[PDB]
RNA sequence: GAUUAGGGUUCGAUUCCGGAGAGGGAGCCUGAGAAAUAGCUACCACUUCUACGGAGGGCAGCAGGCGCGCAAAUUGCCCAAUGUCAAAACAAAACGAUGAGGCAGCGAAAAGAAAUAGAGUUUUCAAUGGGGGAUAUUUAAACCCAUCCAAUAUCGAGUAACAAUUGGAGGACAAGUCUGGUGCCAGCACCCGCGGUAAUUCCAGCUCCAAAAGCGUAUAUUA
């Protein structure tokens, strides 16, 4: 054992450019011996950015990550747009929401099917 | 309900359960191999059966058919991959003599114990379970695992293990966590 | 009578019985160890009686 | 002297082994009612009934003792019968008017041994264990 | 599907396909398609609100409830995925509906993998889980698992008390001519048989055997 400063190096497997959606698509894997944990997704983000050159590094997209049995890496899939704009376009609310800028959440669906119940009885502008 | 993820039965209970001859040989398999119970020499004796079954049916089976030249290729084929057989057995007919000490002695439990990484048997079985050997930089923690003749090369202690280049492990950690108080 | 046994009867032995306790005995080892422990007492520590008692009023 | 050849004798062969397998006490009865309309259990297994009455069942030759036994009448379908309490003691466990969950013994009703006309066993008395009451797992309700 | 040398013997309410039904029984309208039932009309059997004039009901949808029984869970979160519908891509003041369907809670139905210790000269040395927790990771959100006890800097086994059980020890059938008690009693025993004052069989203590996170029992059913 020599104790060194955790260093995370990063690689993309099987790499994708989407012409429709205005994206690059591919898995991303990421090694990380002598980490204490599992490496989180902000950190993987910048780190991606540098090796695709990326002008803004909150445009790339990282979901979900599955560390190896034993320890030492992870791996998950990887998105980056050509815009930031095209980002919040094509993304689904959730991946936006674990980002920070997103739509926040509707009321519980069990009080909005109640309302629209109630609302079967009228015919006004009451409803 | 509308799952169809399938699962089926690897071990059989032998008819018969009380056989003084062969109560007397699984108790020496469960010596001779570190074993935790009856039940792991059972799917040996089943993986091994469905062998000596399918391969007993290609030799009915003529030569220059084409179920016996595919699938009997594939049977000699897996046991030159694990150990089963070594490489002069080709004939297919060897398959028909393989016994259950020729399977237990495939698995990471023994390789450990015979590669020299452990005392003993029943230290092999735990330095797998406690998170020590690597198999090709991979943490195996299963005592029955297969270990197939390329993986004899790489079997060697895992490296985030404090016994190869890892952390020192919990004696000596919250000792020295102890020592850091006073 | 015909009958000697009564309903009445009921749990006379068991009721009788001494009532002797358990002694303490530290606990045997489990699972893959106690296979251990069985395997060098019949094999390793050398007709072959498994549970030989000793001498009673039989002879 | 026994059977019949003939490339076209099926017919014969078939009618003649669906008559010989009534007389097969297994296939008749797994193929006809009156199997599950008399068995008091309504083809099932451990029927609940509420316990009338202790008897004291004497045992068969060559065994002498008196077998301590219950008899109940049965929920689902009201039906009397006398069912055995298995071990030293145990009809202190019971008493009447109590719910027992009765199955059989043995030998898909044949009056296992030493005992004349129990075909049945109590298994469970007020909805707790008969044998975790004797062993003293766990103690009755109330 | 289960079992099966071969010939067979059984099970198939149940996920896929088809048929049928929506409390029983009819009869219809509308529509391309219904003899539709989270459509209508009527009667029969139950049934809820009423200010007595009247008005309604249909869980063999999903959660639940009472009964019935030997016998079967949450009045849970969500449309993120799979799809369906449709005037409908996503986004922008600006999120279509979905008890289909997922997800989680209960869950020893049944299946995989697997701890309860290792190593050495009375006496020490190492281990790493169960478990606590995170810069976090998963996830729609949590959970779980996976990864981790510094990366400058993360808690912890000793009776490892963090403690294995369930059935047996005459025979079949593996394992006591051990000790105490009872005395054809109490009970055991699938079958043969045990027990009548020296019980290889009961009630117990010890010690063994078997399978083991399992193991008895009962009823079906195949060999
Ligand atoms: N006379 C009553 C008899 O009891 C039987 O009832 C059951 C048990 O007595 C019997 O249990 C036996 C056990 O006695 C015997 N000592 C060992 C055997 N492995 C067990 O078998 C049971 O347990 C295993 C688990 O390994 C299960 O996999 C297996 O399917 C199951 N039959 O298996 C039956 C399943 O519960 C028969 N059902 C019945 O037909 C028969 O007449
Ligand atoms: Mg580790
Ligand atoms: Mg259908
Ligand atoms: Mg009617
Ligand atoms: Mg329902
Ligand atoms: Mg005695
Ligand atoms: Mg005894």
């Amino acid at each position: 054992f020599q104790k060194k400063k955790a260093e995370v190096c990063i690689r993309t497997s099987q790499f994708k450019v989407n012409k429709l959606l205005n994206r690059k698509q591919f898995i991303v894997e990421v090694n990380h011996p002598h980490w204490c944990g599992t490496v989180p997704t902000q950190l993987i983000r910048k780190k991606l950015a540098t090796l695709y050159k990326v002008p803004d590094a909150s445009q790339v997209s990282l979901f979900g990550f599955k560390t190896k049995f034993g320890g030492g890496k992870t791996t998950g899939f990887g998105l980056i747009y050509d815009d930031l704009a095209s980002l919040k376009r094509f993304e689904p609310n959730y991946r936006k929401t674990r980002m920070g800028f997103g739509k926040a959440r509707l009321p519980a669906r069990k009080s909005v099917k109640e309302r629209r119940n109630r609302n079967k009885k009228l015919r006004g502008k009451a409803k | 309900m509308r799952n169809y993820n399938n699962f089926n039965r690897v071990w059989k209970a032998p008819r018969r359960p009380f056989e003084k001859e062969r109560l007397d040989r699984e108790m020496k398999l469960c010596g001779q191999y570190g074993l935790r119970c009856k039940r792991e020499i059972w799917r040996v004796n089943m993986t091994l059966s469905k062998m000596r079954r399918t391969a007993r049916l290609l030799l009915t089976l003529p030569e220059n058919h084409p179920r016996r030249l595919l699938e009997g290729s594939a049977i000699m084929r897996r046991c030159h991959e694990y150990g089963f057989l070594d490489e002069e057995k080709d004939k297919l007919d060897y398959v028909l003599s393989l016994t259950v000490p020729d399977i237990l002695e495939r698995r990471l439990q023994t390789i450990v114990f015979k590669a020299g990484l452990a005392k003993s048997v029943h230290h092999a079985r735990v330095l797998i379970q406690q998170r020590h050997i690597a198999v090709a930089k991979q943490i195996v923690t299963i005592p029955s695992f297969i270990v197939r003749v390329s993986s004899e090369r790489h079997i060697a202690f895992a490296d985030a293990s404090p016994f190869g280049n890892g952390r020192p492990g919990r004696v000596k950690r919250v000792r020295a966590k102890a020592a850091k108080r006073h | 009578g015909k009958i000697h046994g009564s309903l009445a009867r009921a749990g006379k032995v068991k009721n009788q019985t001494p009532k002797v306790a358990k002694q303490e005995k530290p606990k045997q080892p489990r699972g893959r160890a106690l296979k251990r422990l069985k395997y060098t007492r019949r094999f390793l520590s050398k007709k072959v009686h498994m549970n030989k008692q000793p001498p009673g009023k039989a002879g | 002297m026994t059977k019949t050849n003939g490339q076209n004798a099926a017919r014969k062969l078939v009618r003649l082994r669906r008559r010989n397998r009534w007389a097969d006490k297994g296939w008749k009865r797994a193929h006809t009612f009156a199997a599950k309309k008399a068995n008091p259990f309504g083809g099932s297994s451990h029927a609940k009934g509420i316990v009338l009455e202790k008897i004291g069942v004497g045992a068969k030759q060559p065994n002498s003792a008196i077998r301590k036994c219950v008899r109940v009448q049965l929920i689902k379908n009201d039906k009397k019968i006398i069912a055995f309490v298995p071990n030293d003691g145990c009809l202190h466990f019971i008493e009447e008017n109590d719910e027992v969950l009765v199955s059989g013994f043995g030998r898909s009703g044949h009056a296992v041994g030493d005992i004349p006309g129990v075909r049945f066993k109590i298994v469970k008395v007020s909805s707790v264990g008969l044998y975790a009451l004797y062993r003293q797992k766990k103690e009755k309700p109330r």
